[PDB]
């Protein structure tokens, strides 16, 4: 006997992936940075550049 | 109540014993130094010596 032409459906999921990198910044520079710890010289400013 | 005698120092007398001078980078300074010159006369002797 003959046969019927087949159908058939599947799916398929997806994964979980990342990415990340690290970014330390530092002490003394994290002072000057907000302007907390900036003092009025004509040598602080340069640090802080 | 009571009441705060200031004082103020260039109005004493202990002034006349040291130059002050503002300086306000002093934290940034390591050793700092001063130098001098001086040369001695001489008398031109005879004789022997």
């Amino acid at each position: 006997p003959a046969d019927q032409p087949v159908h058939n459906y599947m799916i398929k999921r997806l994964d979980r992936r990342s990415l990340n990198a690290a970014f330390s910044i530092a002490v003394e520079a994290l002072g000057l940075i907000s302007g907390e710890n900036l003092d009025g010289t004509h040598i602080s400013s340069a640090m802080r550049l | 109540c009571s009441t705060l005698s200031l004082v103020r120092f260039l109005e004493l007398g202990l002034s006349v014993a040291c130059v002050c001078t503002k300086f306000p980078e002093l934290s940034y300074v390591a050793e700092g130094t001063i130098q001098f010159e001086v040369q001695q006369p001489m008398i031109a002797r005879d004789g022997p010596h």
